[PDB]
């Protein structure tokens, strides 16, 4: 009875977030109404990692819904699977947050935070054992990013000995809504650097580079890349939603995957991605080629440039366990190059028996790549390209902020990439 | 009659000991629910079998264990498995989260919390022991309970009964069962702060298991069920001469008398024979030559090693089934002929044979095949440092960069004892090299 | 794609296979220290044997046998013989030796003595000579006070082996040689010898009374080229290789080289490799072993061939080193790790 | 080739075969280092609550 607490904040954290509980309940044989309709055991062997148990063997997401604006989460109510929610665990404010980080970390995020964890805690005081926390929120926005890391910073000092994971949309100029995203995932960031132990990097550009070539849609919508997001959210949950022995738990899951503590940023993947040829058979040796690539990779980090510290495998559906094995140690053995060599066996392979919705068999690949300092590269580039010009600041100026705190954020995003940097040597 | 209390920490050492009781119900003739009709004498007697075994007044035969988890689940089995009946719940000791595979944490942060609760358990079996002999503590390397846990564990039984043996049976890591990066780490460092408390310990390389289950079982891929009812078979035979009539390894102090001529060289190498498929049409019965030549085959190994390459110190021939003298001596003579024994010059050149007529048991349905004679040799070669090589190997790389050391630093250990837990094995292995190289 | 790792830069045989595989495209070389790999070209000393076969899904080789050093030293050498019932103390192709610690350190010092009185009585030719593997640091000499007063200014074990004053000269010349046989053992212990062998010939005549100049005594190819004067006068580079030996052979003798020497030399070569099969051979092993060995023999006056050592790491003839180093990649590699003739060795077959 | 010290049993016999002749910490200091550790994990989460307060 290890127990997960989940938060989506902010537009694009409840609208991922939201999908990733469709994707979920589905294979728990949940249904919109939380009554279960499955039709095997292993379903619900670890049912209450996610879901709380009502009266009349009713399922509740475990589940809080935060944003600073109704909209978003009046679509998730309204939505399919809405009515499954917690009604109370719907904590909203009205005035919005403008895409500005400063107004989620300190002003109208402030004012809303202390009454999210009057929720949170609730939960928790619930728990038989509770593992952590996962964070569902964008990084390029005001609520998901300022609120989000505040609420993470709150978070940490009532649970400081608890697992803090997040899954983190990383904004890109290619898929994007405003100019100031840069500003507010440096910020973010550097709350990220030390107030979490697990954060899954996805760059919404990898999602739309996906959509585009790979799944051959014309024109890709959020809706779109928010359902590669839910699958992969499904994917990398796997070991923690069934029965297994391999990073069972959060911790044990950090404690294999971060070698160091500040180096905690993970590129997930997922194999198959086809479009529209679907029904094809896929085979192991495919399967493990292509989780391996990095157009399956959703980072937007070519591994090729850096070097991976730990990895993390997930075989989903009735196939050779056997086979699975050979076609790991190959592309082991076929790219040492790779993979550091000061850290023996860093490459672990896990397998389920229940596929995703709709595929024989499918895998999930968590990296912890030195390249990711590619993408807090972009992203201090693109801060620096504005900030030395102190262009758009008064958005933040005008909240509070001052000059200053940008320049630490911009130096700690750099001494970022510099640890990233030794590393791969 | 003098009593055995056994002791199992952490995932391996739970199911493993699952296994080895279920083999020493079906080797005594004792039902799930704790009935031996065999035993005449009800709820009492100082037979052999009850070096493991107490009784009740309504005639149970209660396993002297204590199972140790730092999380409930693999213990929940026992509760409700085929032999829930035989232990009381006093016997089965869960925590609600376990170490996260983190040597620190199974024996600080969470070891400090629960050792005395142990220690109480265990005491309520001491109380029923009218000549306690010692422990056999079953525990794997890389969990961080089994690394963690167990060190303290034996740190305290060393004050508490002092004058008491403790044997080990540790599970060595092996990548192909193994999803833990840091278990060279924990394997290190449980034993550095177990050398000293532990008077013989038999490694087990779950790599050997693994291999053995493949080329001789055909089993594809093992499961760990697989490999524990495979161990239990070993450790069964290890321990048969203490629940049987006999005068071979008869007590505890007689395994450290017989295999450990210097303290801190206390591993033997422990091969087994033979190992047979039950799914086989029907296997020709191999001869005591047979079985004994493959007590030097590195196939049949619980650690795949070179002991043509070590040097003897001391030599076990534990046989089950239809072995006279007789055969004994002269499979020994052929071998003389054929093989690479050299014995370290301080000690004499020979062996020591236990035979028990009762042939090896199988658990009904299991993978192991019925046969009419088999036997386990437990041999002290220096060939076994290989396995502390490899391992201080591993250890060294991740070291070299600090990584995860911060998860250890991070539940209250400082640094110093992984350099400290290092060079003392780094001594171990130079101990090795004195004794067999030239 | 196989890989393969390089730890010993100094070998000039295994810079040639390594050369080689990288040039089939289908070898991948990796660090020094990346263990995942299929084959190792493993240091010459304290090759970490123990750390072989351990690794999930890769079959892995290496280019030593461990225990093989019993063979390729000179006072293992010795000790094997005498202690070895297949070979026997009275074994009839290696000289009477005997292994001798300097006294300021079993022994074979007395035993020495005994035999070496008894052919100062019997009025036999007397003349020893002490070696030892820790030398370029060799001494000739007929008078046993020379001979172990030499060892004792020595702090390491040397070996005192009689002396063949009667070798085998070569004409015109009246020098003295010596003959180098390269030997694969595979995977399998199939014991291959290369067909083709070299003579390391002393580029000065033979001397009997003079032991004391080392030039015309010692066919070393390294004392040859530095301290003889006639170096390179008959062959190049004091080389005579197996097709000029067997005309001479012919031509003077009336003889081959097959029959007067090839015969003994391959009998020599079985029985020291099965005797130590046991020891080495990793039949049911974690890993697999192969090695090339360098065996170096003398010939008398009466075409009688005697073993002086066995070399675990040798040289190959600047000749021979593409023909030799492709061989050991087709049948010690690449029959453990097949690619996508008139073989070049002679097989001896035996009884494993 | 030397056996001694046979005995037999109704379960089996043992015997010895020669080839060849030859040529703590106390509780109180296990206490003391659990409540060092204890105390190092208590300083570093009272660093990390100093950090949080600042
Ligand atoms: N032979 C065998 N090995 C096992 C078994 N269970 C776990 N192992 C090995 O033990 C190592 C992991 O240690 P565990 O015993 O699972 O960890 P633990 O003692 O429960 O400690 P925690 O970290 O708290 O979970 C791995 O190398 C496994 O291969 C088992 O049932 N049989
Ligand atoms: N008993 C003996 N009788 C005659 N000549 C001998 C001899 N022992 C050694 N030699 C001479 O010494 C030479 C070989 O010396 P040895 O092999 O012992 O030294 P070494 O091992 O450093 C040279 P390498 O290893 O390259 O063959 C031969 O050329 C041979 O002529
Ligand atoms: N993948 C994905 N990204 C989104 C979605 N909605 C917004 N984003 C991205 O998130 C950033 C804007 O943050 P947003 O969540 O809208 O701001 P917030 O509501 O204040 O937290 C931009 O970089 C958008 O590209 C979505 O549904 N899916
Ligand atoms: O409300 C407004 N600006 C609030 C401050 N801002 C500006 C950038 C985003 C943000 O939050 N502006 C507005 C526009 C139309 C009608 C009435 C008012
Ligand atoms: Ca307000
Ligand atoms: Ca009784
Ligand atoms: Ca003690
Ligand atoms: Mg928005
Ligand atoms: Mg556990
Ligand atoms: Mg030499």
């Amino acid at each position: 009875m290890r127990e997960i607490v989940h938060i989506q904040a902010g537009q694009c954290g409840n609208q991922i977030g939201a999908k990733f509980w469709e994707v979920i309940s589905d294979e728990h044989g949940i249904d919109p109404t939380g009554s279960y309709h499955g039709d095997s055991d292993l379903q619900l062997e670890r049912i209450n990692v996610y879901y709380n148990e009502a009266t009349g063997n009713k399922y509740v997401p475990r589940a809080i819904l935060v944003d600073l604006e109704p909209g978003t989460m009046d679509s998730v109510r309204s939505g399919p699977f809405g009515q499954i929610f917690r009604p109370d665990n719907f904590v909203f404010g009205q005035s919005g947050a403008g895409n500005n980080w400063a107004k989620g970390h300190y002003t109208e995020g402030a004012e809303l935070v202390d009454s999210v964890l009057d929720v949170v805690r609730k939960e928790s005081e619930s728990c038989d054992c509770l593992q952590g926390f996962q964070l569902t929120h964008s990084l390029g926005g005001g609520t998901g990013s300022g609120m989000g890391t505040l609420l993470i910073s709150k978070i940490r000092e009532e649970y400081p000995d608890r697992i803090m994971n997040t899954f983190s949309v990383m904004p890109s100029p290619k898929v994007s809504d405003t100019v100031v995203e840069p500003y507010n995932a440096t910020l973010s960031v550097h709350q990220l650097v030390e107030n979490t132990d697990e954060t899954y990097c996805i760059d919404n550009e990898a999602l739309y580079d996906i959509c585009f070539r790979t799944l051959k849609l014309t024109t890709p919508t959020y809706g779109d890349l928010n359902h590669l997001v839910s699958a992969t959210m499904s994917g990398v949950t796997t070991c923690l939603r069934f029965p297994g022995q391999l990073n069972a738990d959060l911790r044990k899951l950090a404690v294999n995957m971060v070698p160091f503590p500040r180096l905690h940023f993970f590129m997930p993947g997922f194999a198959p991605l086809t479009s529209r040829q679907q029904y094809r058979a896929l085979t192991v040796p495919e399967l493990t080629q292509q989780m391996f690539d990095s157009k399956n990779m959703m980072a937007a980090c070519d591994p090729r440039h850096g070097r991976y510290l730990t990895v993390a495998a997930i075989f989903r559906g009735r196939m050779s366990m056997k086979e699975v094995d050979e076609q790991m140690l190959n592309v082991q053995n076929k790219n040492s190059s790779y993979f550091v060599e000061w850290i023996p066996n860093n490459v672990k392979t896990a397998v389920c028996d229940i596929p995703p919705r709709g595929l024989k068999m499918s895998a999930t690949f968590i990296g912890n790549s030195t390249a990711i300092q590619e993408l807090f590269k972009r992203i201090s580039e693109q801060f620096t390209a504005m900030f030395r010009r102190k262009a758009f600041l008064h958005w933040y100026t005008g909240e509070g902020m001052d000059e200053m705190e940008f320049t630490e954020a911009e130096s700690n995003m750099n001494d970022l990439v510099s640890e990233y940097q030794q590393y791969q040597d | 009659m003098r009593e055995c209390i056994s002791i199992h920490v952490g995932q391996a050492g739970v199911q493993i000991g699952n296994a080895c009781w279920e083999l020493y119900c079906l080797e005594h003739g004792i039902q799930p629910d704790g009935q031996m009709p065999s035993d005449k004498t009800i709820g009492g007697g100082d037979d052999s079998f009850n070096t493991f075994f107490s009784e009740t007044g309504a005639g149970k035969h209660v396993p002297r264990a204590v199972f140790v988890d730092l999380e409930p689940t693999v213990i929940d089995e026992v509760r409700t498995g085929t032999y829930r009946q035989l232990f009381h719940p006093e016997q089965l000791i869960t925590g609600k989260e376990d170490a996260a595979n983190n040597y620190a944490r199974g024996h600080y942060t969470i070891g400090k919390e629960i050792i005395d609760l142990v220690l109480d358990r265990i005491r309520k079996l001491a109380d029923q022991c009218t000549g306690l002999q010692g422990f056999l503590v079953f525990h794997s390397f890389g969990g961080g309970t089994g690394s963690g846990f167990t060190s303290l564990l034996m740190e305290r039984l060393s004050v508490d009964y002092g004058k008491k043996s403790k044997l080990e049976f540790s599970i060595y890591p092996a990548p192909q069962v193994s999803t833990a990066v840091v278990e060279p780490y924990n394997s290190i460092l449980t034993t550095h702060t177990t050398l000293e408390h532990s008077d013989c310990a038999f490694m087990v390389d779950n790599e050997a298991i693994y291999d053995i289950c493949r080329r001789n079982l055909d089993i594809e891929r093992p499961t760990y069920t697989n490999l524990n009812r495979l161990i239990s078979q070993i450790v069964s035979s290890i321990t048969a001469s203490l629940r049987f009539d006999g005068a071979l390894n008869v007590d505890l102090t007689e395994f450290q008398t017989n295999l450990v001529p210097y303290p801190r060289i206390h591993f033997p190498l422990a091969t087994y024979a033979p190992v047979i498929s039950a799914e086989k049409a029907y296997h020709e019965q191999l001869s005591v030559a047979e079985i004994t030549n493959a007590c030097f085959e590195p196939a049949n190994q619980m650690v795949k090693c070179d002991p043509r390459h070590g040097k003897y110190m001391a030599c076990c021939l534990l046989y089950r089934g239809d072995v006279v003298p007789k055969d004994v001596n002269a499979a020994i003579a052929t071998i003389k002929t054929k093989r690479s024994i050299q014995f370290v010059d301080w000690c004499p050149t020979g062996f020591k044979v236990g035979i028990n007529y009762q042939p090896p048991t199988v658990v009904p349905g299991g993978d192991l095949a019925k046969v009419q004679r088999a036997v386990c040799m437990l041999s002290n070669t220096t060939a076994i440092a290989e396995a502390w090589a490899r391992l201080d190997h591993k250890f060294d790389l991740m070291y070299a960069k600090r990584a995860f050391v911060h998860w250890y630093v991070g539940e209250g250990m400082e640094e110093g004892e992984f350099s400290e837990a290092r060079e003392d094995m780094a001594a171990l292995e130079k101990d090795y090299e004195e004794v067999g190289v030239d | 794609m196989y890989t393969f790792v390089v730890r010993d830069e100094n070998s000039s045989v295994y810079a040639e296979v390594s050369r080689l595989l990288l040039a089939t495209g289908q070898w991948k070389r990796l660090r020094k220290d990346n263990p995942r790999f299929n084959l190792m070209l493993g240091e010459r000393n304290r090759l970490p044997f123990g750390r072989l076969g351990h690794e999930p899904g890769l079959v892995q080789l290496v280019n030593y046998y461990r225990g093989a050093d019993k063979l390729c030293r000179k006072a293992s050498l010795v000790k094997l013989i005498k202690t070895s019932p297949e070979l026997s103390e009275s074994c009839t192709w290696f000289p009477e030796s005997y292994v001798i610690y300097p006294t300021n350190l079993t022994d074979e010092r007395e035993v020495f003595l005994a035999a070496y009185n008894r052919r100062r009585e019997g009025r036999e030719g007397n003349v020893w000579i002490a070696k030892s593997s820790a030398g370029a640091g060799i001494l000739i000499s007929s008078e046993a006070s020379e001979l172990l007063d030499f060892i004792d200014e020595q702090g390491q074990v040397h070996v005192i082996q009689k002396y063949l004053e009667k070798p085998l000269l070569l004409e015109p010349g009246h020098r003295k040689f010596d003959i180098r046989s390269w030997v694969l053992v595979d995977h399998l212990y199939n014991i291959y010898l290369y067909r083709e062998g070299v003579l390391r010939t002393s580029s000065e005549p033979y001397n009997s009374a003079n032991f004391q100049d080392k030039t015309c005594h010692l066919t070393n190819h390294c004392i040859q080229k530095e301290y003889s004067k006639n170096y390179g006068r008959y062959e190049e580079g004091n080389e005579m290789f197996f097709e000029e030996f067997n005309q001479y052979l012919m031509d003077a003798l009336n003889t081959t080289l097959e029959n007067s020497i090839l015969l003994q030399i391959k009998h020599i070569i079985r029985s020291c490799l099965m005797c130590i099969e046991p020891a080495i051979s990793t039949k049911h092993l974690h890993y697999q072993s192969f090695q090339l060995f360098g065996f170096d023999f003398m010939v008398d006056e009466e075409l009688k061939v005697w073993l002086i050592e066995v070399n675990g790491a040798p040289a190959c003839a600047q000749k021979l080193y593409a023909e030799l180093c492709q061989g050991i990649v087709d049948v010690a590699i690449s029959s453990v790790f097949p690619l996508a003739p008139t073989s070049i060795f002679i097989k001896l077959h035996h009884h494993h | 080739m030397e056996v001694i010290e046979l005995n037999k049993c109704t379960s089996g016999q043992s015997f010895e075969v020669i080839l060849k002749p030859p040529s703590d910490p106390s509780l109180e200091e296990i206490q003391k280092k659990l409540e060092a550790a204890e105390e190092r994990r208590k300083y570093q989460e009272a660093e990390l609550l100093k950090h949080l307060a600042e």
